[PDB]
RNA sequence: UAUACCUCUGCUUCUGC
RNA sequence: AGUAGUAACAAGAG
RNA sequence: AAUC
């Protein structure tokens, strides 16, 4: 319902095929405006970023200064930040586990692809290792 | 170049310990070779020490069996390691903890010591580290031009002092051959810039995930920044 | 939000109208694109570093060709045999 | 007095001709 | 110690206008940031592993002394013992709606201090501040 | 008491594994009780930790008098292997 | 097949920010 | 049957 | 006469 109801409002946008997944692609963006009240997600670019420089003007230098704080936490953020999670995704196994085991599947499946960012301790590599493990042509798990 | 010199003249030993070292600082050891030579030379003076140095039931000095050493090798060490041998034997003997992390501490001394390898004047950088510690650790310092400024209370025997200032020598005659030793007088100091580039795979999915009139994700991130968008 | 009603109360023109719209969106998340969340980064990492801007443009790049799994399926039964079976996803297209 | 008493209330600012 | 030894007044019904200001909920033995208690913990409890040794040690060297002191011949797991001291050294500041009451073992008691409609004097028992008065 | 209906599905391995874990952390916090307070840096191996750890405690008890001559040879054996 | 009038299970056949 | 309400349970497994 |  969820999945139609979704395309239901983005059908009147662009459709095209990811060369990536060979999947079906519907972009709303920068489509026609809409005629009626029904829901749309037809949002112009332009409207946006002059209502994001209008918060830029008002409040003044938040953007590159909140940026600053973040990045800089970035740097100091371990990889055990990921543990304090709920029920996660675990794509080696396709079940829903806990955050701290689904990170430890990962981390030990890309050992074995040769990734041992999550070794340094920061995020940044081990994030910098997801990415790149996208390139990877075959990507090795543990199955017991 | 250093990064083959290194290879024939250390062993794996003095190599592994030495970029485990300069991996803690986020210091790469390929790009910056001459600061993993720094590190490399002055962890060998500290093995050599405590190589051949020795300690019996009685707790005297003696050449060699025994399996307890005369003294401890700090330095070398990963770092939360390192600190906690430092405490553990501050506590123990019951002296206080140095402020700086220490390379040596001598079983038979009770006392800490500072290693330093330095190129011109060793006398110069014996005053200029006496002015931290003051009276903390027994400051022992070494040059390659065979001049040397030990502590007051002198532990190092003659025998001992020899084997140092040997190997001091014949590494910075090994550099000089090769043109090798032009490296290390130079200086060397650049920036540690964060490094996070996207691949092949992640950057073909940013590409499609643009808004419509847009080629590749480039003129999307040009147009947020140059265009202004106000009426 | 008592201070805000305060000023947006007694800020307002004198003889004139304050109004208060007790207000909701419907259809929050089917509508909101990512590809305007990735806009709204780019903007806001404009002075910050490459690497940086580089960093927060993934997280919305990956929900903008994001793939939703259709949970466990559907279950059929004959209410006469008094049976019951679970159809997984793939094999939903499998039954007339 | 208790609580529950109108007279536990305070002799309160009461006006006079 | 604090509700045994203080008094109560008289309560009194009338409207009280009550402020959300951010207040400390619970007295400490001697305020700290969060980094500067967890090496004081340290210090007390775990001395080998603590670490690099900061000036904070030299700071508080008497309250680490007399900590050792008290928590000398207990058979309590340490990680009960650093919680507690976690407790009575790092802040707990939260926003709490109040009305001419605003230090911490007043805080404590606040509930039982005034609603919208009424208002109840308490003296709470012990020792107060100097600065607080 | 952990949900037991783990046992008859065959994930039953994942218990095994946990235990697995469980013993070598439990292990690490026995020569490491700040592990429960503040979470351990370093990013070096966990085994060499708890060497170096169990090697000081033995020399410095044997040193102080705590640890005796025949219990002493028999510790630096057993890390020896190690 | 059979053990099985036996054995195991009661959130672990998907519970997010 | 009944609970219940856009889909289940009214026992599951070796 | 606050910040934490």
């Amino acid at each position: 319902d969820t999945v139609i109801r979704t395309h239901e409002y983005s059908n009147k946008g662009k459709q095209y095929i990811s060369d990536v997944t060979g999947c079906t692609m519907v972009d709303p963006t920068n489509g026609p405006l809409p005629e009626d009240n029904e829901p749309s997600a037809y949002a112009q670019l332009d409207c946006v970023l002059e209502a994001l420089d209008r918060m830029d003007e008002e409040h003044p230098g938040l953007f590159q200064a909140a940026s600053q704080n973040a990045m800089e936490t970035l740097m100091v953020t371990t990889v055990d930040k990921l543990t304090q999670g709920r029920q996660t995704f675990d794509w080696t196994v396709c079940r829903n586990q806990p955050a701290a085991t689904a990170l430890n599947t990962t981390i030990t499946s890309f050992r074995l692809n040769d990734l041992n960012g999550a070794d340094k301790g920061g995020l940044i590599p081990f994030c910098q290792d997801i990415i790149d493990s996208l390139d990877r042509p075959e990507m090795t798990f543990f199955s017991v | 170049s250093m990064d083959t010199f290194i290879t024939r003249n250390f062993q794996t030993t003095i190599i592994q310990k030495a970029k485990n070292t300069m991996a803690e600082f986020s210091e790469d050891p390929e790009l910056q070779p001459a600061m993993l030579f720094n590190i490399c030379v002055h962890l060998e003076v500290c093995y050599v020490i405590s190589d051949m140095n020795f300690l019996d039931e009685e707790g005297k000095a003696y050449t060699a069996q025994n399996l307890r050493p005369q003294y401890e090798v700090i330095e070398g060490m990963p770092r939360t390691i390192a600190w906690m041998v430092q405490r553990s034997l501050a506590q123990e003997h019951g002296i206080e903890t140095p402020k700086y992390l220490a390379d040596l501490f001598d079983y038979k001394t009770k006392r800490f010591i500072e290693v330093g390898i330095t190129k011109g004047l060793a006398d110069d950088y014996f005053w200029k580290k006496k002015e931290k510690l003051g009276n903390s650790m027994e400051l022992m310092i070494f040059s390659y031009n065979q001049d040397y400024s030990l502590s007051n209370e002198s532990s190092l025997d003659e025998e001992g002092k020899g084997r140092v200032l040997s190997r001091l020598t014949e590494l910075q005659a090994e550099l000089s051959l090769k043109n090798l030793w032009q490296v290390l007088i130079g200086e060397e100091d650049v920036e540690k810039g964060i490094d996070f580039k996207l691949g092949q795979t992640i950057s073909r999915l940013r590409d499609i995930s643009v808004p419509a009139g847009f080629s590749n994700f480039e003129g999307m991130r040009s147009y947020i920044d140059n265009i202004d968008p106000k009426g | 939000l008592s201070n805000a009603v305060a000023k947006m109360l007694s800020n307002c023109p004198p003889g004139g109208i304050s109004m208060t719209v007790t207000g909701d969106n419907t259809k929050w998340n089917e509508c909101l694109n990512p590809r305007i969340f990735l806009a709204m980064t780019e903007r806001i990492t404009r002075d910050s570093p490459i690497w940086f801007r580089d960093f927060c443009s993934i997280a919305p790049v990956l929900f903008s060709n994001k793939i939703a799994r259709l949970g466990k399926g559907f279950m059929i039964t004959s209410k006469t045999k008094r049976l019951k079976a679970q159809i997984p996803c793939p094999d939903l297209f499998s039954i007339p | 007095y208790s609580p529950t008493s109108p007279s536990y209330s305070p002799t309160s600012p009461s006006y006079s001709p | 110690m604090r509700l045994d030894n203080a008094t109560w007044g008289r309560i009194t019904f009338g409207p009280v206008e009550r402020v959300r200001k951010r207040v400390l909920l619970n007295p400490l033995t001697k305020e700290m940031p969060p980094d500067e208690a967890s090496n004081v913990i340290m210090e007390i409890l775990f001395p080998k592993e603590a670490g690099i040794p900061r000036e904070s040690t030299w700071i508080h060297r008497e309250l680490i002394k007399e900590k050792r002191e008290k928590l000398k011949g207990t058979m309590i797991t340490p990680i009960v013992l650093a919680y507690m001291l976690e407790r009575e050294l790092v802040a707990r500041r939260r926003f709490l709606p109040v009305a001419g009451a605003t230090s911490a073992e007043f805080i404590e008691m606040l509930h039982c201090l005034q609603g919208e409609n009424w208002r109840q004097i308490y003296h709470p028992g012990g020792n107060k501040l100097t600065e607080s008065r | 008491k952990r949900n037991r209906s783990i046992l008859n599905t065959d994930q039953r391995n994942m218990i095994l594994e946990e235990q697995c874990y469980a013993k070598c952390c439990n292990l690490f916090e026995a020569c490491f009780n700040s592990a429960s307070y503040r979470k351990p840096v370093g990013q070096h191996s966990m085994l060499e930790a708890m060497a170096h750890r169990l090697r000081m405690d033995a020399r410095l008890d044997y040193e102080s008098g705590r640890m005796s001559k025949d219990d002493f040879e028999k510790a630096m054996a057993h890390l020896g292997e190690i």
